[PDB]
RNA sequence: GGAUUUUUGGAGCAUCGACCUGGUAUUGCAGUACCUCCAGGAACGGUGC
């Protein structure tokens, strides 16, 4: 099995190892030994179906600050924390009209999501690990 | 930088020997038009520098060797051993703390992004 | 440029006009002569031509050197412990020096198998009564600057300084 | 200098590199016992130089006591640093970072991938202080203790069996006198035994050890160690039996039990803590002792090849082509080029055009041949 | 100034698919793929040198937004 | 069947080669050629009489050898 | 092997027979243990003879000389190729 | 070949070094003169046409003078002896 | 790599180099043993028996 002599389209053998070219077909088994030959041969989805979802009621709190919004959630008994995340009014299910602001909604896994319009382009950060904590011993979300 | 160093060094074994916290010998300096850039905390090696400070506590403690001497570093290679055990099971706990806080954050990350977001309310 | 391994390893050493192992080291202004025991006692001529030793001291023992070539360098004093190194030492060459004082060679007289001498071309020489100094000083030394010792010039080293 | 501000805190930030090295040696898993003696010895010498260390720094305490008043005394203060700054304002036209103040020890107490060896223990060699019977601690050389003992027992009759198991022996009957010439070969075994404790395990403290071997000497194996129910007490030096305790107190003193005996506590004190310190290491070593037995063992009841088993362990392409011929190129900043279909190649290219645009030529085909800068502004200039 | 560094390509699309892709902004003089010539595959790569360095520029700042077979395509200067 | 044979298959071995003018050189034996070439690096050679001095790199010719010590760790069942 | 043509052109010490020892550089070498040693030294260690006398080594030199094997005890290396 | 192996058996077991085949059928310890006047008894392991003898756990013993020389001896383990020393062997020593 | 040239073993005397003082002629171009002769003192060393 030699990977190296193929067929070429006017009935000779081609050797592409060494680039050789053979007439007959005994002059092709007689060029794999030699010196060039030789040389040639050489060189070469889980977590979000069990989420249960009941939809209880929140208890959020704004209140404008100067230098923060103010979460009371029940006992998850979990480690998992809510994650609030900013979006905008673009999707949405009935995609009501004259919709071009954004939100931020914070999502926990025994609780639903709360949302807060933002009318404003940028006064404040949403990323969760910047300005933002969950006290679990008394079980409050502070977002700032 | 060897200069800079050795002007930390001087400022850290000077800054050590106060009564005060603002009653030092680096204070009065400033005022007598001495350009001292490494006092201001804005600086990237002062951060350093008064931690050398504290390696200047580390000359001002009374079992470093300035009114008594160590026995069981100096004269015993049993308990160095026992402290070095110690310092390599508290290296493995923060290591096995830095993998359980990888963990979650990865648990964190996995249920953020399996999470709807198209249940919005607004009350 | 001070003297290390590297300019004795790669020196070019090789049979003298005298059948004997030395190596050639000549135009290299070593301030210091150190760390000469790489030979691992295997040469008996050391030249040290056209260098800037102030001093002739540092050198490792070694029982294989017979002849000692220091000509041509700025040698202001001698060294104490060139007996203890060299026990075999029977050629010195202290041409062209700067000795000045006649106690300069007094730790040259330690040396017992030291038989050849040459103070030539040097301000200790321009003194009066110095090879009479150097013949009472040394008594084995048999040729002192190309030539030998006399027995008068022996009775005076011997009837002076008494 | 500052002795007690500069040196205290280099000596201290030393030691406090030392324990890190040790904790990362220690930290660290391993997987041959060779690299692991290795690494106790390489430990051992870091705990001895952080100890000459810390013995250096604890002296530096006599001019502390009296230059600790005007340290801390309210009246100094910005003088002598003004003076130090006044001192240390020569000139800095030695423009040279350096950065090894505190990373040079960090890097002195490691090791590298290629070997496994701190930069003060890199010339420490494993076969320098062990041999190749012994495998590093895994069992122990007793064919050269066998042979002097055939040879002064002057019989072919004990192998190396019956050796083993004479030297297994700790409070038994002796095979030999103990005012016999067995006592020089003995001592040198101690000697053997105890050079293999002390290599077999450097992170041990064996002045502590050998401390506490001669205080057990002294205190017990002077005052009847070996009691019983001329059974009730008896002495290794004079070789005799006691009545009571009363008599071997009074016996003790005695004038052939002091300097009146060939075996007495004068001449032949040396014999009886050699023999001491050989029943400690026979005590302490018993398994290295009893896996080498079985080694031997193991080597005397297999065959010739499992013992052999177990011991072993081009110029004509550039020619024709016109390649290898210098070609310099003004255009490129006077590169060189080895052929002209090379050259030819990388003028229509992207570096040519980049070290044509800085001249402010465009990229056309009338430059394509144009190597001075000259000849190219030139050809810019008439187009 | 007129070149910028096209990134994040699939080994699937070709030079003149490039060319036609960077036709759209601005007209482009030349474009550079470095590929292997053992493997005969591209290294995800290409470097785009234009008329001038203000259309490059351009170019660079509006293809930021750009998917090719699933794959964001990144536009830096060089 | 010669005993050249047995001694030239011997590589990285602690040997002690004595020699005929009291004479003994204890080294690993590096190389063993048939006309009993012992090609030895870093041993200890004693002279009769004289202090034991270390050489790096020692050859020892067969004519020259009087005798040999091998240690006890060697099969020699194996080698014949 | 080729353990004899490693050590070629280096300044090896042989031992003679009768105590002597040989320097030079073994340039040749053969099958009958002989040598070719150019700019060789020979040095000869001399009897006391006396309680209070040292031991001396004389040595000469002789230049390129040819040691047989009949003579030739043991060579060591002793310097490298200059 | 085989008729040469033969004939090297047959001049080993029937020729002046059959008591050297002696020294491998039983085991038993012989004694070998060499050139030093040491005399080494132990038994032989392997044996050629040279004389070169390979003793296991051998004792050499020589005379010393320090007066009156004294017979200061070794035993070895494992040992080679040369023919070229060997001067005269006994098959069955006296002690 | 087992027997005459290499590798399976012959294991107080004589001679030479010097050291130290006196008289004597050659002033000369070459790759080398050596290198003019006589007298006195030696408490210097190497090899063989």
């Amino acid at each position: 099995k030699d990977p190296y002599f193929m067929k070429n389209h006017l009935g000779s053998y081609e050797c592409k190892l060494c680039l050789t070219l053979h007439n007959n077909e005994g002059s092709y088994l007689a060029h794999t030994q030699g010196k060039k030959h030789q040389t040639n041969l050489a060189r070469r989805v889980e977590v979000k179906k069990f989420v249960k979802i009941g939809r209880p009621g929140y208890k959020v709190t704004k209140q404008r600050d100067s230098e923060l919004f103010q979460i009371d959630y029940p006992e998850i008994a979990e480690g998992i924390m809510p994650r609030h995340r900013f979006m905008s009014a673009y999707e949405q299910r009935i995609e009501p009209p004259d919709r071009r602001w954004q939100y931020l909604l914070m999502a926990a896994e025994p609780y639903e999501t709360i949302a807060f319009k933002v009318p404003s382009r940028e006064i404040d950060k949403a990323e969760g690990k910047f300005w933002t904590h969950w006290n679990r011993e008394t079980k409050q979300f502070f977002l700032q | 930088s060897a200069f800079d160093l050795d002007v930390v060094k001087l400022t850290a074994q000077f800054v050590a020997r106060n009564g005060r916290q603002f009653l030092t010998q680096l204070m009065q300096k400033e005022q007598r038009n001495y350009q001292f850039d490494f006092l201001r905390p804005q600086h990237s090696l002062f951060n350093y520098f008064t931690k050398l400070v504290e390696q200047y506590t580390k000359i001002l403690i009374p079992p470093k060797g300035l009114f008594s001497k160590l026995k069981k570093e100096a004269e015993n290679p049993r308990e160095v051993l026992d402290q070095v055990c110690y310092r390599v099971e508290w290296a493995k706990f923060q290591e096995r703390e830095r993998k359980k806080e990888e963990e979650e954050k990865e648990k964190e990350r996995v249920a953020y992004a399996q999470i709807d977001w198209h249940d919005f309310v607004v009350v | 440029v001070k003297l290390t391994a590297e300019l004795i390893e790669q020196a070019a050493q090789y049979t003298n006009a005298v059948r004997d192992r030395e190596l050639d080291l000549r135009g290299y202004k070593i301030p210091v002569i150190e760390n000469l025991g790489a030979t691992l006692d295997q040469f008996d001529a050391i030249d040290f031509s056209d260098n800037e030793i102030r001093k002739l001291d540092g050198f490792p023992l070694l029982r294989r050197l017979k002849t000692l070539l220091v000509n041509n360098n700025r040698i202001c004093r001698i060294g104490e412990g060139l007996d203890q190194a060299l026990p075999c030492l029977t050629e010195l060459i202290l041409t062209n020096n700067s000795l000045v004082e006649l106690g300069d060679l007094d730790p040259l007289a330690s040396l017992k198998s030291l038989t050849y001498l040459s103070i030539l071309r040097n301000p200790v020489t321009n003194k009066k009564h110095y090879r009479l100094y150097v013949i009472y000083k040394v008594p084995q030394v048999r040729v002192l600057d190309f030539q030998k010792v006399k027995l008068k010039e022996r009775q005076e080293a011997e009837k002076m300084f008494k | 200098m500052e002795t007690i501000l500069e040196q205290q805190r280099r000596y201290h930030e030393e030691k406090e590199r030392l324990m890190d090295v040790m904790a990362k040696e220690m930290l660290t898993k391993k997987s041959t016992l060779r690299d692991q003696i290795n690494s106790d010895h390489r430990t051992r010498a870091m705990q001895d130089r952080y100890m000459e260390v810390s013995g250096n720094l604890r002296d530096l305490y006599d001019d502390k006591d009296g230059l600790r008043k005007e340290e801390l005394n309210a009246i100094s203060g910005p003088n002598e640093f003004a003076e130090f700054y006044n001192r240390l304002k020569q000139i800095k036209e030695f423009h040279r970072k350096h950065p090894n103040e505190i990373c040079v020890p960090m890097s002195v107490e490691f090791e590298e991938l290629l070997k496994a060896r701190e930069n003060p223990s890199e010339e420490a060699q494993n076969l320098v202080e062990f041999t190749d019977e012994e495998g590093y601690g895994r069992y122990l050389d007793l064919h050269d203790c066998y042979l002097k003992y055939i040879n002064l027992k002057a019989s072919e009759k004990l192998d190396y069996i019956t050796y083993l198991s004479i030297f297994d022996q700790l409070f038994d009957i002796p095979k030999e006198r103990k005012n016999a010439e067995y006592k020089r070969y003995l001592e040198m075994l101690l000697e053997y035994l105890q050079d293999y404790t002390d290599r077999v395990k450097p992170l041990q403290d064996q002045n502590e050890l050998f401390g506490k071997i001669q205080a057990e000497f002294e205190k017990k194996w002077e005052n009847g160690t070996f009691p019983g129910w001329e059974e009730r007490a008896q002495r290794l030096f004079s070789t005799k039996g006691k009545s009571l305790e009363s008599l071997d107190t009074s016996l003790f003193a005695k004038n052939p039990k002091s300097k009146g005996t060939k075996r007495d506590t004068e001449r032949n004190k040396d014999i009886a803590f050699l023999e001491a310190q050989i029943y400690e290491y026979v005590e302490i070593l018993g398994e290295q002792r009893h896996l080498t037995h079985e080694n031997v063992q193991r080597k005397q009841a297999r065959t010739g090849e499992e013992r052999e088993e177990e011991e072993e362990e081009p110029y004509w392409l550039y020619k024709l082509h016109g390649l290898n011929i210098n070609y310099n190129c003004e255009i490129c900043g006077n590169y060189t080029y080895r052929g002209p279909k090379a050259f030819q190649r990388h003028f229509a290219e992207w570096r040519h055009a980049h070290g044509m645009r800085c001249l402010g030529i465009p990229n056309t085909a009338h430059f394509a041949n144009v190597t001075q800068i000259e000849d190219a502004v030139s050809l810019w200039a008439k187009l | 100034d007129a070149t910028v560094y096209v990134g994040g390509l699939d080994e699937k699309v070709s030079e003149p698919l490039l060319w036609e892709l960077f036709l759209q902004a601005g007209p482009v003089v030349n474009t550079h793929m470095p590929k292997d010539r053992v493997t005969g595959q591209h290294q995800g790569y290409g470097f785009v040198e234009f008329l001038s360095e203000e259309d490059a520029d351009y170019a660079i700042k509006i293809m930021n937004m750009i998917k090719l077979y699933g794959k964001p395509i990144r536009v830096n200067k060089a | 069947m010669k005993l050249v044979r047995f001694l030239m298959k011997l590589s990285h071995e602690t040997v002690t080669i004595e020699l005929k003018n009291g004479t003994q050189v204890h080294g690993t034996i590096t190389g063993v050629d048939v006309s009993m070439n012992t090609h030895l690096k870093a041993v200890k050679m004693t002279l009769k009489n004289r202090e034991p001095v270390q050489l790096e790199t020692l050859s020892i010719r067969g004519n020259n050898i009087r005798y040999f010590i091998l240690p006890d760790s060697l099969p020699l069942d194996t080698l014949l | 092997s080729s353990k004899m043509l490693q050590h070629i052109d280096y300044r090896m010490r042989c031992i003679l027979q009768d105590g002597r020892i040989f320097i030079g550089t073994f340039k040749a070498f053969d099958k009958h243990m002989n040598l070719i040693l150019c700019d060789c030294d020979e040095f000869r260690k001399i009897k006391p003879k006396n309680s209070k006398q040292a031991e001396r080594e004389e040595k000469r030199v002789l230049g390129l000389v040819l040691l047989r094997g009949e003579n030739l005890v043991s060579m060591t290396v002793e310097g490298p190729p200059p | 070949p085989e008729e040469l192996q033969k004939r090297e058996e047959e001049e080993f077991n029937t020729g002046p070094l059959s008591v050297l085949t002696q020294s491998v059928k039983n085991n038993t310890q012989v004694l070998i003169n060499c050139r030093n006047n040491k005399k080494l008894l132990g038994r032989v392991k392997a044996f050629d046409r040279h004389c070169n003898m390979v003793l296991e756990n051998v004792k050499e013993m020589w005379t010393e003078v320090p007066s009156k020389p004294v017979n200061k001896d070794r035993y070895i383990s494992k040992m080679f002896l040369r023919g070229d020393s060997v001067i005269v062997v006994l098959r069955n020593p006296l002690i």
